[PDB]
């Protein structure tokens, strides 16, 4: 099966969190987002 | 719990929001 909605967005990094939340919530009105700072080793 | 219904967004104190291009 496949998860509908934009399964992979572009790269709005630094494009304001709220902004990205609008594009993600607008593309997949069936998914929520969570804001969090950095800490764990993320894909460098 | 990173499902296709939960998007995590990271933010670097540098004053930027590192949002993962993908969901989980």
């Amino acid at each position: 099966s496949s998860c509908p909605g934009k399964s992979s967005w572009p790269h709005l990094v630094g494009v304001g969190g709220s902004v990205a939340k609008a594009i993600i919530e607008r593309q997949n009105p069936n998914v929520k987002a969570v804001i969090l700072e950095e800490g764990t080793p993320v894909t460098k | 719990d990173f499902r296709c219904n939960r998007v995590r967004i990271w933010v670097n104190k540098r004053g930027l929001v590192v949002s993962p291009p993908r969901i989980g």
